[PDB]
């Protein structure tokens, strides 16, 4: 029963792709790959990278949105309840949640807690995350210097993949996850394309909408994340990433 | 390079201002501001070259108004600079001991 | 912390090689002399310890070889240094000191 | 001409997997590897090394 065997693939693909708001930028990308996986043999040696960059491509999620609970009254409550204080934390999120609620669809920020350590400024995430109910995540970026791992390999290498964010953006269906990354001053210097210039281009609240992943180059908009980010001083900081972003006190 | 204090203030008004509230959706009427209390955000504490962190301010006081209607009780904010010290909070530079005479 | 996998030769970082070689969720990890530690010319590792040693957060420790968070909280992690001055003192908040 | 290079491969490890109490987490990520593993040809660079 060898019923199309390298045609169900092909489907395969088609149904993930029919429930996506596909980007204008992917959908013509897409499917030429698809007719070109189309003519190759399924041992043709190519046939598994490429298989692999369309499962990624048809995989990550496009525009799905997680709607958020939205009145207020319920937030204080799960918002008081995991922590005491960081007052002025809890008026940026009445803040957030209240412009969100006024022009309709929803919209991502940056923020950057500092203070003293074991404040908090770890243990505050997963109650935001709660809060809003978007999914949560972390990522601690202490010491990394490979920008890799932002983004992911030219595909001409064996096993390359796209950068990890959005092997988190995988792992959470809606496009709209609260990324976390955590204690950016104590980012290393990698000597050769340090992550700082790397990520200058993600957190620039105009730029990020075009990110673009060496990976699969094809931009992406990423505008509805709300990432956040955190130092125990906010002296390493170059000065327009300490610029690029709110420097809430803890 | 360099922006003075009053070319600063013009652009703001005529151009960051109206920017931000069509980003921000806030009607032009609710959230009136006088070049009063921008001028005290001036002099006070967006010193320097870029114009990105007085871009923070105007959105930080819109922010406030924009919570301010969607669950307080007003119809519109009204902010004077005696509001302000609330609004943005501890001044972080001191006026000067203007002396008269 | 290994390398990405995607390296040709990349194998699993030191915990994780040490924790294959004894079956145990829970060995007697025993680093030794923090104080030593190289510095300021790379990539500290003390910056990455804060991830190992977090004393909840580490049972979703994460291995650039293996991404996947590793709980380890039944570990009873040691360290030595002759004297707890050379430690930033972040990384000193998360370890109850002992004077012999 | 092969022994362990394809289906065995995967079951030894699937037979040696039972014994532990994995999180289900990493067993999802092993269960998309496995499938990987019989996509991919017997013998290939990604597949050594995957
Ligand atoms: N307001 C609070 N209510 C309850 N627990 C709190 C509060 N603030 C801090 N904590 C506790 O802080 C502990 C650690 O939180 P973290 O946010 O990890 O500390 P930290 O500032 O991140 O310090 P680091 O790890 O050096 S950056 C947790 O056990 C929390 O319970
Ligand atoms: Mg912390």
């Amino acid at each position: 029963l060898e019923k199309d065997d390298k045609d169900a693939i092909e489907e395969k693909f088609r149904e993930r792709l029919k429930e996506l708001v596909v980007p204008k930028h992917v959908m013509d990308v897409v499917d030429e790959e698809l007719s070109k996986l189309g003519l190759l043999d399924n041992h043709s040696s190519e046939f598994n990278v490429t298989r692999n960059y369309l499962d990624w491509l048809t995989s990550i999620p496009w525009g799905k949105y997680s709607n958020e609970n939205l009145d207020l009254a319920r937030a204080q409550a799960v918002l008081e309840e995991d922590h005491y204080g960081m007052e002025d934390v809890k008026k940026r999120i009445l803040e957030f949640i209240a412009v969100s609620q006024l022009r309709g669809s929803t919209q991502g920020k940056i923020l950057c807690f500092y203070g003293p350590p074991g404040v908090g400024k770890t243990s505050i995430a997963r109650s935001i995350a709660r809060a809003l109910n978007r999914e949560y995540f972390r990522f601690s970026v202490g010491g990394m210097t490979d920008v890799a791992e932002i983004k992911g390999h030219r595909r001409t290498y064996v096993g390359a993949m796209p950068g990890k964010i959005i092997q988190c953006l995988k792992k959470t269906k809606t496009e709209n996850p609260l990324i976390l990354i955590d204690e950016v001053d104590k980012i290393g210097r990698g000597y050769q394309g340090d992550p700082s210039s790397a990520l200058l281009e993600l957190l620039d609240p105009e730029q990020n909408a075009n990110f673009l992943d060496h990976y699969l180059d094809v931009p992406v908009d990423l505008s509805k994340v709300l990432f956040i980010c955190t130092a125990n001083v906010t002296d390493t900081i170059p000065e327009p990433l300490r610029d690029r972003m709110e420097m809430i006190n803890v | 390079s360099g922006y003075v204090a009053q070319e600063k203030l013009a652009i703001a008004e005529r151009y960051l201002v109206p920017q931000a509230r069509a980003l921000c959706g806030l009607d032009e009427s609710k959230a009136k501001l006088s070049s009063d209390v921008l001028t005290l955000l001036i002099k006070q504490y967006c010193r320097e070259s870029g114009v990105r962190n007085l871009q923070k301010q105007v959105e930080k006081v819109l922010r406030k108004s924009a919570y301010k209607i969607v669950s307080g009780e007003a119809e519109s904010v009204e902010v004077t600079p005696e509001n302000l010290q609330d609004f943005v909070g501890k001044p972080v530079f001191t006026v000067e001991r203007m002396y008269d005479v």
